[PDB]
RNA sequence: GUGGGAGAGGGUGGUGGAAUUCCCGGAGUAGCGGUGAAAUGCGCAGAUACCGGGAGGAACGCCGAUGGCGAAGGCAGCCACCUGGUCCACCCGUGACGCUGAGGCGCGAAAGCGUGGGGAGCAAACCGGAUUAGAUACCCGGGUAGUCCACGCCCUAAACGAUGCGCGCUAGGUCUCUGGGUCUCCUGGGGGCCGAAGCUAACGCGUUAAGCGCGCCGCCUGGGGAGUACGGCCGCAAGGC
């Protein structure tokens, strides 16, 4: 799944500054994480349709953010994407 | 109606998550291995749900009865 | 690692020879899958509520371990071959939820 | 003439008839009676009365093998089931203990239409 | 975000006992079965009832609720792994990043279609037995598709709360599921019942609105003709929109 430890690493190496647990940058990071996890989960269990929904919800929940960012700080944006390998 | 004084009361404190305490567990089955209904067991939706759970386990471990022949009819 | 519990009921009609041998198989295969002994109980023989494998009685073993989840099932599939091993039930440990305390 | 003494008497209540079977201390039948055996045919066979004699006609055939005591075991719900149980009691035979053991399944086979609106 | 919670939410592998059928053995006779009453059917090649053994398939008794989960369709034996949603507390990070949502895309009970496998029980069609004025039926005896699994199609429904989604506002009482607290009680989320104000053609609704408001979508415009014809798009077909 995602051990309390595992999740920090992400945040840590993302939080725009100490205690930053909840900034667009961060959020997107974790989303991605989860998303990727689930995705490979659906590489198998192609019939786990109920889990698949959650995927879309995530994916969209992500775009709604990315969209925000890119519109607000077009730089923080490029930054973030250029890091995850998201979109191509 | 039921005038038999629920189980629980006639019992100490135990772990409902214990699928090996035959002596205590056993106490929750009817003459037949049937899992006693709350109106008798004397627990809560939450307990009565954790009970049945462990009981079923014990059975697989062959420590409790799936069913019993009713004596005297 | 995840804390489990490996209940094992094996043939009652044995002896310190094979019986020991089974532990000398079981106890091995465990470590062959990363099994980690935390505490073992051996209530030995007892009268099953219903006959399992024709016989009306079983020898119960117990093994509280902390092995690698990814191979739990792999551990059970294996432990099952032993013909004397008539029942295997692994179940991740939970804190004992008491009632009427 | 094998001599039995003690034994088992299985009652089989059906809504259509009531076979009663007597067997040695552990399975293996000895004698038995039905509703036709005695004499009836159609729905007659089930009548609690038939159930009676049925238990009885199976009572004698039993004593003849040297029957004295019996463990009664009932199966299925049906007319005169209690009759039979009641018969065997006043059959001159020793009725050790009645015990119901009807076969109830933990739900597995789809029942005939006739037994589903009930299910 | 951190820290707790409940759950038949989904996918996979495994596994348990009850029962039905069948095969093997015993023991054992003359019936069984089924109905309103019967008959077809089964049984001396030995059935039904009983006992022990095996094989197989499908469904999980009690627990079980007026209960729980899900977006819907729907989801109950047990275990492990993978995985989704959700609730409470703390009020810690972001700083309006929000709501709705044409088209699109995905999901979607049952039956049905394609390929392969499986096939205990049940059973359209079907073959018989009864019934009746007749019986292409209801009852009874058999029985193929199908029902079960994999993969791929089908996309419909009284797909119902016959009630689109989101937010704010407006008495309470009571029962309940689940979390937190200073735990005769307060507070949060969910499931019910009764009822304030109000609404409603009425029945009824009534903080789980059908009340008072705002935003966005879908839809309606007298019956029949007809969910038909034509056209298009979709489908292997049946058919669907
Ligand atoms: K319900
Ligand atoms: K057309
Ligand atoms: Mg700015
Ligand atoms: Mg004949
Ligand atoms: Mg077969
Ligand atoms: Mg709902
Ligand atoms: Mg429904
Ligand atoms: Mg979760
Ligand atoms: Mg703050
Ligand atoms: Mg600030
Ligand atoms: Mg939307
Ligand atoms: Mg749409
Ligand atoms: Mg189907
Ligand atoms: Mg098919
Ligand atoms: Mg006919
Ligand atoms: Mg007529
Ligand atoms: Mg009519
Ligand atoms: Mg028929
Ligand atoms: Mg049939
Ligand atoms: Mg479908
Ligand atoms: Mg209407
Ligand atoms: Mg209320
Ligand atoms: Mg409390
Ligand atoms: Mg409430
Ligand atoms: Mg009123
Ligand atoms: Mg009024
Ligand atoms: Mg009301
Ligand atoms: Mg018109
Ligand atoms: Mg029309
Ligand atoms: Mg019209
Ligand atoms: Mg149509
Ligand atoms: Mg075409
Ligand atoms: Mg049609």
């Amino acid at each position: 799944p995602i051990t309390k430890e595992e999740k920090q690493k992400v945040i840590q190496e993302f939080a725009r500054f100490p205690g930053d647990t909840g900034s667009t940058e961060v959020q997107v990071a974790l989303l991605t994480l989860r998303i990727n996890r689930l995705s490979e989960h659906l590489k198998v269990h192609k019939k786990d349709h109920h889990s698949h929904r959650g995927l879309l919800m995530m994916v969209g929940q992500r775009r709604r953010l990315l969209r925000y960012l890119q519109r607000e700080d077009p730089e923080r944006y490029r930054a973030l994407i250029e890091k995850l390998g998201i979109r191509g | 109606p039921s005038r038999k004084a629920k189980v629980k009361a006639t019992l100490g404190e135990f772990d409902l998550r214990d699928y090996r305490n035959v002596e205590v567990l056993k106490r929750f089955l009817s003459e037949t291995g049937k899992i006693l209904p709350r109106r008798r067991t004397g627990l809560s939706a939450k307990e009565q749900r954790i009970l049945a759970k462990t009981i079923k386990r014990a059975r697989i471990l062959g420590l409790l009865p799936f069913t019993e022949k009713l004596v005297r009819k | 690692m995840r804390r489990y519990e490996v209940n094992i009921v094996l043939n009652p009609n044995l002896d310190q020879s094979q019986l020991a041998l089974e532990k000398e198989i079981i106890q091995r295969a465990l470590e062959n899958y990363g099994a980690r002994v935390e505490k073992v109980e051996e209530l030995g023989l007892r009268r099953l509520a219903y006959p399992i494998a024709k016989d009306p009685q079983g020898y119960f073993l117990w093994y509280q371990v902390e092995m690698p989840e990814d191979r739990v099932n792999d551990l059970a599939r294996e432990l099952r071959i032993r013909d004397n091993v008539r029942r295997v039930m692994v179940v991740k440990s939970q804190e004992p939820f008491l009632a009427n305390a | 003439k094998r001599q039995v003494a003690s034994g088992r008497a299985y009652i089989h209540a059906s809504y259509n008839n009531t076979i009663v079977t007597i067997t040695d201390p552990d399975g293996n039948p000895i004698t038995w009676s039905s509703g036709g055996v005695i004499g009836y045919k159609g729905s007659r066979k089930g009548t609690p009365y038939a159930a009676q004699l049925a238990a009885l006609d199976a009572a004698k055939k039993a004593m003849a093998y040297g029957m004295q005591s019996v463990d009664v075991i009932v199966r299925g719900t049906g007319a005169g089931r209690e009759q039979a149980i009641r018969a065997l009691q006043a059959s001159g035979l020793q009725v050790k203990s009645i015990v119901d053991d009807t076969p109830v399944p933990h739900n597995g086979c789809r029942p005939k239409k006739k037994f589903r609106k009930a299910s």
